[PDB]
């Protein structure tokens, strides 16, 4: 008999049983934690240049492995029944690194480096992520707040693509 | 508290230049006698600087309204500059002026197409009206193909002034295109157009009747001039056809060796001159005329480098002193955009929502009813010039 998990999500009773379900499985030492090898070890998962990000918002305590709550507030971002800024604030997510709540120019090069790869220069990369900063900071403190990103994206309707069956 | 940390503090390249943060006010552009500073202008616009949009419409208005007071066939006369093509390539423009000489002391005709293609549009169009403003008897500015709503709807210059302006811009340089005169006779002996001739054209004085002041038709004389070309096999003629319907424009037409030379000797003229085609030299003389020795036509091209791919050099034609020369000049280099001008989010929030939800939904299928493109991506003279041809075509309806 141990205390209680407190956590703050969308599922109900049921669902959040069968979120409990997939952890265990995907628990392979059985230790009550997720490490970055046990998500690496899905074959779906190895070429995708996100994983790691998403692992470090899902860790909110910062441990470096996602526990259950950990495991159902991150899914519950995704769920069915998750507002339009609940969608949005997590994809501001993977561009603020250091969870300062801003978005820095070195931030949204790295993040998009991680993702274009050679695509381009780098030199052409960090003259668009120059402009794409300058033109979306409203109040000049050269890096972009939530609000700020919203006003450049929120019309992109994304957040309906971010949604997941559980 | 500490101040925000200073923005490059974490900036990856350093040694790329970041452009201004701040947009030029109308007090730093604007003298005393509401005359515009152009090497202001010039500065803050080879930094990438943008201005304030109330400035932006107090150009673009000016010179429209001194363009509108100009005959559709404007004349000038010897020494001239004149200059072909640019296509939103502001920084060779800048290399431009630099060989062809300052505006202050220097006459220039430009046959048109200051925008589409290249993503410096707007400063090309903020940058010639500041001249026009600044040298209204010496600076002329015709007419392209691409000044109208049609093909700036369906190319990038509408979408550069809703991005880096508005909507308020982009409408004030419709107006404003539609103000550009049609063509010049220069020195009383050359027929300086965009394009070409017309079946419909037949003196000067057909085209001193044109009103200019519309959207160009789809059909007609001042379509002509701004869309017909020489034919392909111009000078060397296998049918003696004047006129043939334009293939690779899809509007307009094909003019060829006689329809030149009748329009040339039925109005005592020495030559055409005229752009609108990319060459690899940047310029080109087609076949002299038996009667006077001198090319028919010529086809003056200012933009090198076209669209980042041709490795084309460009050119003005100097004429003085009874002496035409061409000054040719290659490419500079300029600063990268994304295509239609999508900041880095737009162009990769997709993907990210594409992975994550990609890496969840293999995560969450882990357990199968036991319950009871891997990269994100940016969107030589005959070559380039082949898978480009669907683009110098008039777009459909
Ligand atoms: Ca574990
Ligand atoms: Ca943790
Ligand atoms: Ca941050
Ligand atoms: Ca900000
Ligand atoms: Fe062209
Ligand atoms: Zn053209």
């Amino acid at each position: 008999a141990s205390y209680p998990l407190e956590m703050c999500s969308h599922f109900d009773a049921d669902e959040i049983k069968r979120l409990g379900k997939r952890f265990k499985k995907l628990d392979l030492d059985n230790s009550g934690s997720l490490s970055v090898e046990e998500f690496m070890s899905l074959p779906e998962l190895q070429q995708n240049p996100l994983v790691q990000r998403v692992i470090d918002i899902f860790d909110t305590d910062g441990n470096g492995e996602v526990d259950f709550k950990e495991f159902i507030e991150g899914v519950s971002q995704f769920s069915v029944k998750g507002d339009k800024e609940q969608k949005l604030r997590f994809a501001f997510r993977i561009y603020d690194m250091d969870k300062d709540g801003y978005i820095s120019n070195g931030e949204l090069f790295q993040v998009l480096k991680m993702m274009v790869g050679n695509n381009l220069k780098d030199t052409q990369l960090q003259q668009i992520v120059d402009k794409t900063i300058i033109n979306a900071d409203k109040d000049g403190d050269g890096r972009i707040s939530f609000e700020e990103f919203c006003a450049v994206v929120g019309g992109l309707d994304i957040h309906k693509k971010m949604v997941v069956d559980v | 508290p500490p101040p925000p940390p200073p923005p490059g503090a974490d900036r990856v390249v350093k040694a790329v230049p970041f452009p201004p943060t701040h947009r030029l006010t109308s007090e730093e552009v604007f003298d005393l006698d509401g005359i515009p500073r152009v090497d202001v202008l010039k500065n803050h616009l080879v930094k990438e600087g943008r201005v304030d949009e109330e400035i932006a419409l107090r150009i673009i208005n000016e010179g429209a309204a001194i363009l509108r007071r100009e005959k559709t066939m404007i004349e000038v006369e010897a020494p001239i500059t004149v200059c072909g093509d640019i296509h939103g390539q502001f920084f060779d423009l800048m290399k431009l002026f630099e060989v062809g000489g300052s505006p202050a002391n220097t006459r220039y005709l430009f046959l048109g197409d200051y925008v589409d293609r290249g993503y410096f549009s707007i400063e090309c169009v903020l940058y010639l009206w500041v001249l026009k403003i600044l040298y209204p008897s010496t600076l002329f500015l015709l007419r392209g193909n691409h000044e109208c709503r049609h093909l700036t709807e369906y190319f990038t210059f509408k979408q550069e002034c809703k991005i880096k302006y508005s909507e308020r811009v982009y409408e004030a340089c419709m107006e404003a295109f539609d103000s550009l005169p049609l063509a010049a006779l220069l020195n009383q002996q050359f027929l300086c157009v965009h394009g070409g001739l017309s079946p419909e054209i037949h003196t000067l004085d057909d085209i001193r009747r044109l009103d200019r002041f519309k959207e160009p038709p789809a059909f007609g004389p001042m379509c002509d001039l701004l869309w017909s070309d020489p034919s392909e096999d111009f000078g060397n003629e296998k049918s003696q056809e004047h006129f043939s319907h334009n293939t690779v424009r899809g509007c307009s037409y094909f003019y060829n060796y006689p329809a030149v030379c009748e329009f040339l000797q039925n109005n005592n003229l020495l030559s055409i001159i005229r752009a609108h085609e990319a060459q690899d030299a940047g310029y080109r003389m087609y076949r002299k005329s038996q009667t006077t020795g001198f090319p028919s036509l010529i086809t003056i091209f200012s933009a090198p480098n076209y669209l980042d791919v041709y490795n084309n050099k460009a050119a003005v034609l100097k004429y003085e002193n009874n002496v035409m020369n061409i000054r040719q000049f290659n490419c500079s280099p300029h600063p990268y955009w994304l295509p239609n001008f999508m900041d880095v989010f737009t162009w990769s929030l997709p993907f990210v929502g594409e992975k994550v939800t990609e890496m969840l939904v293999n995560v969450l299928s882990i357990c199968s009813d036991d319950e009871l493109a891997r990269y994100l991506s940016v969107l030589s003279f005959e070559e380039a010039k082949g898978l480009d041809r669907i683009n110098e075509r008039m777009p459909p309806r």
